[PDB]
């Protein structure tokens, strides 16, 4: 192929140009966004039932609808929780590679068939199916400045004037309001319902009346009476439009004639449909829309149609509205792209500078600037065609790709400067002489690197698809490398390369390059002389070597494993957990004192403090809250003690004080799903309708015998919420009977009082709301409340709710959780420090077999997959070391040879293990690719030289040692060459600080260190592999 | 309130026998309330961790503590079939005849749940075998109309 | 069923509508809301 190629230089430029045409068009509609899918499909059920308590809400809801959840395929587990709040969520995960659509379609088709067997005001509240998914692109706040609208009033303007045009904007893929359109609120007064002898029934019933759309017909309708002149429709009765309208609302005509209107019994406004969240930013009342990216879509060119449809919105905003920005993705994307864009561009200006500094010419300088640019071209042609996007993980596999790309530019072109210099042969036939001592490695080579990195594809579940990105970016662009190394650069090299003179090697030059090149000489004699004397001695470098697997080992097993780092994403959450039963008003004094601090004593950081009181991630209701911190650009946080993780740590400190409440701040993930390489996600099942007391005392048996293993377990915890107290209030039916009242009543006053009710719609300015009736606030607050409401009775008596009923304090709980269809407790903790998650699991297995009888337990989120594919890696790793065997032995024509190739392995993984270990980092994602590049370098290099020796060997008659010096002489500077251009190169990403700066220390670093190793000890060791190799065998 | 108040509130409920020793040891107010006005011998008598009614007695706690709905300890431990922890509140001079606000008692209650041994017990400490709660129900009409033939024997 | 247009499209063709956004390679979306209180939304896909 080369041969022809050398011959066919004006094909090979044609090649060349449709693989940079493909890039480019590729690179013009890639989709781009932080990160690729990565958590297997869920798909999420919502109820609500307003007033339930979590029992009534499990025990009339969730049950039932995990009762139908049958003949669904590739579910792997189901869960719910049904909470105080009066809502219900069942969240069901499928396969990793279940499609999507139909997964959500299956359960949403379940679901309707069992809609007909649940409550009636559940059916009306509808049942959400939705895709479960935890990124957004952007939150965009709206807040009111100048103390005009309450939050109600924003979410309001923003669902009818906003939500929808950004929800058709280019790109977008879902949108959610914080909060709701309006409601029409009739908030009831019982003293004077009772002064008129009404009851919330009567208010409901005149209610559906006085609102109601009412089918009527036509004048003339078909058929008609012949002779017809006119056919119209009959308009008659339909929606109420206003709160005047409401309360003008005919409840009753008095004997005297006067009458009693709804206003007369009730307040009347538009308000909230739920009261439960308040939000403020900076202390201002909030809305906003959490937006989601489309797939396949750009995720900059969306968050920038976003802001365009936000500014011609603008002009027609009310007074004191506002829009914020306290969540965008998007500028941090936009850095990462900068950021490897400038490394690549970068790196192909250090393979500029070394090419000349050794080489000496321009042209060879220009062979590499033309091939790598066609191969990362290309490179984005394939992923493109194999569905990828430009993302945070595709980006980094290209830089890991590197050293890779540009050693194979360098390979080519030194051995042909090489070649000509020792032979005096003209650039063409040098060329082809050159191209016939390599080509065979570099297919070799390109089977061993797909043998390394294609295995890291088939890893299962949520890392598997994780590797998957960076096996597939680094296979596509090796493998591009290699055609364009026998393709493209072999015609550059015969056409442009300038003819060298036999002998000449620079070392009559004059000023810095004859220095250079003399000193460059002699230290290769150096260099040779060196190894001559280590070969004199090879007994000592097995010891050595073994030292180095030993203390790889050894380092390899301190080195704490994790995901992917934490970066400062100019944002992070804060959490406030007041005791159970705390109710809003105390919460909002934490979370004002909480914003307070942040705009005080983090006043040079931050920006802003989005506070969400009455929201939380493991259980909502009054005690709980979030304040979502967002802070200036990282251009204005000089110094790591004005990044998220030292503000977070003062913040927590800080906070440490709070009286009554939990407090503290925490950097979000890179990816939410992965939870913490660490974390065990452990799930308690009720086998035997045991009930939730005993579920709850085998969870404290169990969490109270994990705390006496701190050497194995840590932070072993409920994910969920203890009971509370509860007022059970007991209705009499003898006496109901007795005074003549209806059960129906009573439990419709009670409810539409204390819990709210949804009666019907209602025409808001041309929009469809809700309308609902419920006390005045201060009606229902307390116990002694209760006897102030009146039922009437058949016989027109209004009898106070205390005649028929009896009360007392009881616990229950706030927020009953299920696990496929069982009650269940779901408990996370970690595994102590040293201490793998395997090995915690394994425990808490130990710990679970001791419960009490009719107590199990399960596997779930991040442990399902490790009880599961977690039982792979080793089996992969077999496969790959045994592929590379073979096709090395392919290579070279011996069983044996492939040994002193790969015994290079070690060589780079301790100098990525010494820098980790050092700089303190992680065995993370990044680390790990980056040990297989380095690896796929270190061996390339060993590769060369082995199939120069072994060539001389059986080509030229050459001595064993003869011929491994002569390889080892051959390859010392392309080998330096390459080692020198990416060390800079990846330099940048080591010291890298700011944003991203995580991640690129992540792959610097280990690479660095690698890099640094593999070169120094490959140059002296695989000669020694070699020579003990074949004197073995 | 108090700090060591709340914490002795919750070690009650849970039954933490060794953390209630230390907190009455550092002198944590037996006689500290929730909001619906349960005391840590309310909580350890409904969640039945006798050793902490004890312990709690021990330290002067208040055997007649009635919560915001008029409730004792005693209704709670009879009602939820603890019937040690009711001999034990009897012996330390818990009203037997106690009403809540809902004229209901212990005896009530105990019948309710057809606790026969702990019905037996009140009636030996003097419980009112004709009291009505607000319905005018004593514990026998309780047992007629739970159909509870040994329950309604005892009570005759 | 009674309906007309006007009470149609608000209660119904505007609510549908508003939850037509992203659905995968929408070309565009017509819809008419009659007298009948009928409604006939039609979407129309990217070919292929
Ligand atoms: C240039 C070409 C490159 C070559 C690329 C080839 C890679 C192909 C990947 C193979 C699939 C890996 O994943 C698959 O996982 C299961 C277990 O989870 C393996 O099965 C293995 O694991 C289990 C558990 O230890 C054993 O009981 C089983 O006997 C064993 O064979 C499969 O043997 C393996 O194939
Ligand atoms: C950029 C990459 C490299 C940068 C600089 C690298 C320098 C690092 C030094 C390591 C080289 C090894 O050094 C080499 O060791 C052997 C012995 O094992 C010496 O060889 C000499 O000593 C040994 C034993 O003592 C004898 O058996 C041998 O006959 C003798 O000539 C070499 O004279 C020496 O050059
Ligand atoms: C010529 C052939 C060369 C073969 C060389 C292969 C080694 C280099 C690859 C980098 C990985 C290093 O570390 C290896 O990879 C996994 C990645 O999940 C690491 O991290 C994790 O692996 C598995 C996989 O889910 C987890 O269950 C485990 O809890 C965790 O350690 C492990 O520490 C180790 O198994
Ligand atoms: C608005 C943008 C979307 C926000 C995404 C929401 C992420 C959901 C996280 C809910 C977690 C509940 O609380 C939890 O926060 C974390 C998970 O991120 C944990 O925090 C953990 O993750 C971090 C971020 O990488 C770290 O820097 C911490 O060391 C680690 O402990 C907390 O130990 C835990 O208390
Ligand atoms: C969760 N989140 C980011 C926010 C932030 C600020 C907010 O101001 C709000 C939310 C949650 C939303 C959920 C919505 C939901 N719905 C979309 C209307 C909803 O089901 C409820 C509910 N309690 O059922 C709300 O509290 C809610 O009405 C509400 O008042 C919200 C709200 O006020
Ligand atoms: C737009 C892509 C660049 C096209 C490169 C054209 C350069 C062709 C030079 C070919 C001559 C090769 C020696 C005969
Ligand atoms: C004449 C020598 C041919 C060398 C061929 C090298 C490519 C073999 C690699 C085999 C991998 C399966
Ligand atoms: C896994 C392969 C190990 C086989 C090594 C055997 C080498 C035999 C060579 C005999 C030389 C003549
Ligand atoms: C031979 C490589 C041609 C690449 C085809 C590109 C197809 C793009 C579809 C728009
Ligand atoms: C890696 C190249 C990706 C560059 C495309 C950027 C899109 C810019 C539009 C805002
Ligand atoms: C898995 C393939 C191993 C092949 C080994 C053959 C060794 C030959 C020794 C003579
Ligand atoms: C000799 C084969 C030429 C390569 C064609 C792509
Ligand atoms: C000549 C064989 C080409 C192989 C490409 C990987």
């Amino acid at each position: 192929m080369p041969n022809f190629f050398i011959d066919r230089p004006i094909f090979a430029w044609v090649i060349a140009i449709i693989i940079m045409l493909a890039g480019g068009l590729a690179i013009l509609k890639l989709p781009v966004a932080q990160y690729p899918t990565i958590a297997p499909p869920a798909v999420t059920i919502s109820a609500s039932y307003p007033g339930a308590d979590a029992k009534t809400v499990q025990d009339t809801v969730t049950q039932v609808i995990e009762q139908n959840m049958n003949g669904i395929d590739n579910l792997m587990y189901m869960s719910s929780n049904s909470d105080s709040t009066g809502t219900v969520q069942i969240t069901l995960t499928f396969e990793s590679g279940t499609d999507a659509d139909i997964a959500q379609v299956q359960v949403q088709n379940k679901l309707q068939l069992a809609m007909p067997l649940l409550p009636q005001e559940v059916q009306q509240q509808g049942v959400s199916v939705e895709k479960s998914s935890s990124s957004f692109l952007m939150v965009v706040g709206v807040i009111n400045t100048d103390g005009t609208m309450t939050q109600e009033d924003i979410s309001d303007y923003v669902a009818a004037n906003m939500k929808d045009a950004i929800s058709r904007t280019s790109g977008v893929g879902d949108v959610q309001l914080f909060g709701s359109q309006y409601a029409m609120r009739i908030w009831m007064n019982p003293n004077e319902l009772n002064k008129f002898q009404l009851t919330p029934v009567d208010v409901i019933t005149a209610i559906k009346a006085q609102n109601a759309q009412v089918a009527a017909g036509q004048l003339g309708g078909t058929p008609p009476v012949k002779g017809q002149q006119l056919n119209a429709s009959i308009i008659a009765q339909t929606r109420l439009t206003s709160t005047e309208e409401f309360g003008k609302i005919l409840l009753k005509v008095n004997q005297d004639g006067s009458r009693v209107l709804l206003r007369d019994v009730a307040k009347i406004e538009l308000g909230g449909e739920n009261y439960d969240i308040i939000a403020e930013f900076n202390g201002q009342p909030a809305s906003g829309l959490g937006i989601k990216l489309a797939t396949g879509a750009n995720a900059l060119d969306t968050a920038a149609a976003i802001r365009a449809e936000l500014a011609k919105m603008e002009p027609f905003f009310p007074s004191g509205l506002k829009i914020v920005y306290p969540y965008d993705t998007t500028p941090f994307v936009k850095i990462s792209i900068h950021e490897v864009v400038k490394t690549l561009v970068e790196a192909i200006i250090l393979v500029f500078l070394v090419m000349y500094l050794f080489l000496q010419n321009f042209r060879a300088t220009l062979i590499p600037t033309i091939a790598v640019p066609v191969v990362l071209l290309g490179t984005f042609a394939v992923l493109a065609a194999f569905g990828f996007s430009i993302n945070t993980l595709t980006m980094f596999g290209m830089v890991l790709a590197i050293g890779l790309l540009v050693d194979d530019a360098i390979v080519v072109v030194e051995n042909v400067e090489r070649v000509m210099a020792e032979e005096g042969l003209p650039p063409k036939e040098a060329t082809r002489k050159s191209m016939g001592q390599i080509q065979g490695a570099l297919v070799g080579i390109a089977m061993v690197l797909s043998a390394v990195f294609v295995p890291m594809a088939f890893f299962g579940g949520s890392t598997g698809a994780i590797y998957r990105q960076f096996s597939i970016t680094i296979v596509s662009a090796m493998a591009l490398s290699v055609l364009v190394a026998l393709i493209l650069t072999p015609a550059l090299c015969a056409t442009m390369l300038k003819p060298i003179a036999k002998g000449d090697h620079g070392e009559g030059k004059k000023g810095f390059f004859g220095w250079f090149n003399r000193m460059f000489e002699k230290s290769t004699h150096h260099y040779t002389d060196s190894v001559g004397g280590i070969l004199r001695s090879t007994g000592r470098y097995l010891v050595l070597y073994l030292i180095i697997v030993v203390g790889m080992a050894y380092l390899f097993v301190r080195l704490p494993s994790s995901f992917l780092p934490d970066e400062d994403q100019g944002v992070f959450m804060t959490m406030v957990q007041l005791p159970a039963g705390a109710t809003q008003e105390r919460t909002q004094k934490v979370l004002n004192e909480v914003t307070h601090y942040y705009l005080t004593k983090e006043k040079n950081n931050v920006e802003s403090v989005f506070a969400v009181n009455g929201f939380g991630f493991a259980g909502r209701g009054q005690n709980t809250g979030i304040a979502f911190v967002s802070l200036k650009d990282w251009a204005d946080r000089p110094g790591e003690e004005n990044k998220v993780e030292a503000i977070t740590m003062r913040a927590t400190r800080a906070f440490s004080q709070i009286k009554d409440a939990m407090v503290f701040a925490f950097n979000l993930p890179a990816i939410v799903e992965l939870g913490t390489a660490t974390g065990f996600d452990f799930e308690l099942i009720d086998q035997a309708g045991l009930g939730h007391e005993k579920l709850t005392q085998a969870r404290n048996q169990l969490l109270a015998e994990a705390a006496k293993h701190p050497d194995m377990l840590t932070s072993v915890r409920p994910n969920g919420l203890e009971d509370t107290p509860q007022f059970k209030i007991d209705i009499d039916q003898e006496k109901a009977q007795a005074l003549g009242v209806s059960i129906n009543d009573i439990n419709t006053t009670l409810g539409a009082a204390w819990g709210g009710s949804y009666v019907n719609d209602f025409i808001d300015r041309g929009r469809v709301k809700k309308v609902y009736v419920m006390s005045e606030a201060k009606y229902r607050m307390l116990p002694d409340d209760i006897g102030d409401w009146y039922v009437r009775a058949a016989d027109g008596q209004m009898v106070p709710f205390s005649a028929f009923s009896s009360s007392r304090w009881e616990y229950g709980s706030p927020r009953l959780e299920r696990y496929n269809g069982l009650p269940s407790m779901e408990i996370l903790g970690q595994a102590a420090p040293g201490k793998s998650t395997g090995e915690a699991m394994e425990l808490m297995e130990q710990l679970a077999s001791k419960l009490p009888t009719g107590v199990g337990y399960d596997w779930t989120g991040m442990s399902y997959q490790e009880r599961l594919s977690g039982n792979q890696a080793p089996s992969l790793y077999a496969i790959s070391l045994i592929v590379v065997f073979l096709c090395l032995a392919a290579l070279y024509e011996s069983w044996s040879i492939p040994f002193s190739v790969m015994l290079v392995v070690p060589l780079g993984v301790i100098g990525a293990l010494l820098a980790a270990t050092f700089r303190g980092l992680t065995n993370d994602v990044y680390f790990q690719v980056g040990l297989l590049t380095t690896i796929g370098l270190s061996a390339k290099n060993a590769i060369l030289i082995v199939e120069f020796a072994k060539d001389l060997m059986d080509k030229e008659g050459k001595g064993l040692i003869e011929a491994t010096l002569d390889a080892v002489r051959m390859r010392l500077r392309p080998i330096l060459m390459t080692s020198l251009a990416f060390i800079l190169g990846v330099m940048p990403l080591v010291i890298s600080t700011g944003a991203g700066s995580g991640a690129q220390n992540a792959v610097g670093t280990g690479v660095m260190g690698g890099m640094v190793t593999a070169t120094v000890l490959a140059i002296f060791f695989v000669p020694v592999f070699f020579v003990v190799v074949r004197r073995r065998f | 309130g108090s700090d060591l108040g709340k914490k002795l509130l919750e070690a009650a409920r849970a039954g933490r026998d060794d953390e209630v020793r230390i907190l009455m040891a550092n002198g944590a107010d037996v006689n500290a309330a929730d909001v619906v006005g349960w005391t840590p011998l309310h909580l350890a008598a409904y969640w039945g961790h006798l050793e902490i009614v004890e312990v709690l007695l021990k330290n002067g706690a208040d055997v007649n503590a009635y919560d915001t709905l008029g409730s004792t300890p005693l209704h709670l431990a009879a009602h939820f079939g603890h019937l040690e922890i009711v001999e034990v509140l009897l012996k330390n001079g818990a009203d037997v005849n106690a009403k809540d606000d809902n004229g209901i008692t212990p005896l009530h209650l105990a019948a309710n749940r057809g606790h026969l041994e702990i019905v037996e017990v009140l009636l030996k400490y003097g419980a009112d075998v004709n009291a009505q709660d607000k319905f005018g129900k004593t514990a026998f009409d309780i047992s007629i109309n739970n159909g509870n033939e040994d329950l309604a024997e005892i009570l005759q």
